[PDB]
RNA sequence: UCAGUAACGUGAAGCGGGAAAAGCUCAAAUUUGAAAUCUGGCAACAUUUCUUUUGUUGUCCGAGUUGUAAUUUCAA
RNA sequence: AUUGGAUAUGCCAUAUAAAGCGCUUUCGAAGAGUCGAGUUGCAGCUCUAAAUGGGUGGUCAUCUAA
RNA sequence: ACAAUCUUCUCACAUGAGGUGUUGAACGAAAAUUUAAAUUUAGUUUGAAAUCGAUUGGUGAAAACGGUUUUACCACUUUGU
């Protein structure tokens, strides 16, 4: 188990390595996309792609769905703001009356009834 | 989900917005086909659904439930309020300690639906709002369906055009204009 | 436990109970957390444009010259980081590259193996970063092996000169030993 | 013990430094030339 | 299975707050607070840039009041900044509160600009808000008016006895408007994270904006509530 | 045919004479001014030995930078 | 009736492209437990390469395997 | 969130008036000021470089009990509308 002989990395290189010299497709337009856009400009013209405004307002006629075509081809206790019958309680005004918070949790009790509870 | 995540928890935002317009959303036209066969039992059967379209139509905007869907719930309740006062299809209406309780009667059916007064209100905190987003949209199709059914009934548009200017000046069911199809 | 199980604990152990040789012992020794935070920021400007957003600004590109119009004689010469094995290590021997990363998990380590020497022989500084999907999450890929920036434009060369500052002096100026020996037996 | 610090970025105060140093242990003292 | 069902959310309850009290004493990377002490010599430098040469507001008219919200907040802000949240009422962010526009609210609405978004307020917006996000510091603590029984007893040496009355006395601001406010703890308008992805921002709050935003400002109450 | 010949009872091959003759494809050099590549799902358009066959175009994943195309195979 | 390669002709094509050969003050990458030696019945076992190199034939000629 | 609000003119009038904002360190000139001290202050230099060298006038804003400690550009329009 010796140590690391690093006889040649040891220094560094000044000079690139193949010699080849640089294409001149590296300082150009690259011709690879140049035909990619002929192939794409050549689809308007017989009309197979929709261009980028078209690629925008398709998109906006449609997510409107709401039934869009036919598919068809306990009561009340008397109870009130001056119910005097019994004597809940009674308002006089209805602005005085307040808000019954119940209606939330007995619509949902109801609503929750038909789905898990059985009949 | 598993795949916005791929695009979100990898940086890329583009793809990130690119899904969620394509996000894939079933249809309820089927699942209201069989259980409900006939439109008058369909009638029977809208006094929970529209007094549901009338009770998250006021509260303010919740979680789980849809921002977007409480418009829904604006506009599906009003084109019931618009054509049940065209067709004069209310008879009894009842001024109760929770609200007005409206009995009208629309294609022979006798139907009865309960409206709250605009209050303060408050979340509850007990009511599964996942279970109540989901309970919505099995209420919102048969809202537009018998909207679907009701304007083409009466010759009006399904759905009726709104106007904007008026539901911003809160005009109530004279922004929908029950204009005859 | 099940059939594979036993064998992904007992190849993380192998790995370290073993006599690993130098060139493979630099590989488990890596660039920190904190200067991979940078690294990352600074690339994650010269991302490769994303293959669907490509062909985006291509259509955009392919309405105006069914017109008339065009943009070829006004493009100027594009930038991103350069990816790829075979296309980085030409990098490194034209000397053209100026930071080379090198994933710290390619599962044939030969791959590899040969970079951290190519990189101190032709003076690219270099760094050893974790995750290879890390790297793949740059380029809009599953895993890359190792990255390069050849060309920062002219706004970043100033941040650039800075965080290679940092990738010497944490990875290439300490690490120097470890290198030189053997690693493994713990 | 002591420690001279240097290269930091410009404005850094010693009210930045003893807030991340005292993560560090105690900072007795601390003394941001100018 | 209520008994169930009650003692499952007892045991919700309880992991709940234990997370809360566990999540505690994260370390300070040294990145934030080099960026603390810039942004702070930012809002130093906006301060008396804006102040000194610079006493003279833009004060959109034509609004009698306007919508002025703090989208945000500064960590370790200064000692004037502060005070004038305070006076400005917007002590926490995201908090939603109408005032009335004024040449000295103009300086304040200069004064927290930075950290704050003004704006116009709507008219049916404004009776929506109300009547979803009305909650009057009722004895100090801040009580939804769900009836105008508790409103006719605070507001009537007011003179205002409904919200409608009220909200008449706001629009087409009186004397009562001041008091009323006075009375009225601040709403919240905590943006809502509807989509998939507001979850899952960093720190993104449904991309809110700084400025005048005028009819925006009642675009914003829109999706507010 | 060489030839039952060289070589060691076994036993060729070169050359020559005929029949037929058509050449080539990758790996190894960076497309780096741009994965230009391909399977698959869906939808349109065709098309047929064929309503049974075989494709093109649009679109969405996916494969692929641990390398899919263009280029080149030493005759260069 | 199905089918062949053609001939003429009609419409399309996209060619900002591709190819032959001069001309080079430039470059020119070439396949390993294989080749090879030792050794048991072209296989087995032991060992294990190189770049004007390597192979097969008379210093030369001729070829370019894995 | 190492993201962030430093001035890609303004105002008047058509001529004005404004536009407050710049690493550190080293280097070093000869003059003017201002009130011995300060101010302006050539030319320099250099990696956002550094290893003791801190000067010390004035203004008040909060805790605290009229002292006291805390501001890390509080500057003379002088530290919390």
């Amino acid at each position: 188990y010796p140590d690391y002989d690093d006889f040649f990395t040891n220094t560094v290189r000044e000079t690139p390595l193949s010699s080849a010299p640089e294409p001149k497709r590296r300082f150009a337009p690259s011709k690879h996309e140049q035909k990619r856009i002929l192939q794409l400009a050549y689809a308007i013209r017989k009309g197979r792609i929709l261009t980028s405004e078209q690629r925008a307002e398709r998109e906006r006629e449609s997510q409107s769905n709401y039934a869009d075509h036919d598919l068809w081809a306990p009561p009340s206790h008397e109870e009130s703001y001056n119910p005097p019958e019994e004597y809940p309680k009674k308002y006089k005004s209805l602005r005085v009356v307040p808000a019954y918070s119940n209606l939330i949790k007995e619509k949902f009790e109801r609503c929750l009834d038909l789905y898990l509870a059985p009949r | 989900a598993r795949k916005l995540s791929k695009a979100l928890g990898k940086g890329e935002l583009e793809t990130a917005k690119r899904l969620e317009a394509r996000k894939p959303t079933y249809s309820l036209d089927h699942i209201i086909k069989e259980r409900y066969p006939t439109f008058h039992d369909a009638l029977k059967d809208i006094d929970d659904a529209l007094s549901m379209l009338f009770l998250f139509s006021t509260m303010p905007v919740t979680d789980k439930i849809g921002a977007a869907t409480v418009a829904n719930c604006e506009r599906l309740c009003a084109e019931f309020q618009h054509y049940v006062i065209r067709s004069n299809s209310l008879r009894k209406a009842f001024l109760s300690i929770k609200g007005i309780y409206y009995q009208a009667e629309i294609f022979g059916e006798q139907i009865t639906w309960i409206v709250p007064y605009k209050f303060a209100q408050s979340v509850p905190t007990d009511v599964d709002f996942r279970i109540m987003h989901t309970f919505l949209e099995f209420y919102q199709a048969l809202m537009g369906f018998v909207n679907f059914k009701l304007y083409n009934t009466l010759g009006l548009r399904y759905p009726p055009k709104i106007d904007v200017a008026k539901s911003e000046s809160a005009a109530g069911l004279a922004a929908y204009e029950l204009e005859e199809s | 436990w099940p059939e594979y199980i036993r064998l992904q604990r007992r190849r993380k152990i192998l790995n370290l109970r073993l006599k690993v040789p130098p060139a493979i012992a630099q590989f488990q020794k890596t660039l920190d957390k904190n200067t991979a935070t940078q690294v990352f920021k600074l690339l994650n400007k010269y991302r490769p444009e994303t293959a669907a957003e490509k062909k985006q600004r291509l259509v955009a590109e392919a309405e105006a010259v069914a017109n008339g119009k065009s943009a070829q004689d006004v493009s100027k010469k594009p930038y991103n980081v350069k990816y790829g094995l075979n296309h980085v290590v030409a990098l490194i021997e034209a000397k053209k590259a100026k930071l080379v990363l090198i994933a710290s998990d390619v599962d044939p380590i030969e791959l590899v193996v040969f970079l951290p020497a190519l990189c101190k022989k032709m003076g690219v500084p270099y760094a050893i970063v974790k995750n290879k999907a890390r790297l793949g999450t740059v380029i809009h890929q599953k895993t890359a092996a190792v990255l390069a920036v050849t060309e920062v434009r002219e706004e970043d060369k100033n941040e650039l000169a800075s965080i290679v500052s940092a990738v010497d002096a944490n990875f290439s100026a300490k690490y120097d030993e470890s290198r030189r020996k053997w690693g493994g037996g713990i | 013990g002591v420690l001279y610090v240097g290269r930091l970025p410009h404005g850094f105060y010693e009210k930045q430094m003893r807030m991340y140093f005292s993560q560090f242990g105690p900072v007795l003292r601390l003394r941001m030339s100018r | 299975n209520e008994r169930t069902r009650k003692e499952r959310v007892e045991q919700a309850i309880a992991k709940k707050e234990a997370q809360k009290k566990n999540r505690k004493e994260t370390f300070k990377r040294a990145e934030t607070f080099i960026n603390n002490y810039r942004q702070r010599e930012r809002e130093r430098i906006r301060l008396n840039r804006s102040a000194k040469n610079k006493g003279d507001i833009f004060v959109p008219d034509e609004t009698k009041l306007l919508f002025v919200i703090r989208i945000a907040g500064v960590k370790n802000m200064p000692p004037k900044i502060r005070k004038v949240l305070r006076l400005l009422r917007l002590s926490r962010i995201n908090n939603a509160v109408f005032v009335r526009n004024n040449k000295a609210v103009a300086q304040m609405l200069r004064i927290v600009e930075p950290y704050v978004m003004y704006g116009i307020p709507n008219l049916h917006s404004v009776r929506e808000l109300i009547y979803k996000r009305g909650f009057g510091k009722i004895n100090g603590q801040r009580i939804a008016l769900s009836d105008n029984a508790l409103i006719e007893e605070a507001l009537g040496k007011y003179d205002v006895i409904s919200i409608e009355d009220i909200i008449h006395e706001i629009y087409n601001v009186g004397s009562h408007f001041k008091e009323v406010t006075k009375f009225l703890w601040p709403f919240t308008l905590t943006p809502v994270k509807h989509s998939l992805m507001e979850k899952k921002v960093k720190h993104f709050n449904e991309g809110r904006k700084a400025g005048y935003c005028g009819e925006e400002i009642n675009e914003l109450i829109k999706k507010q509530v």
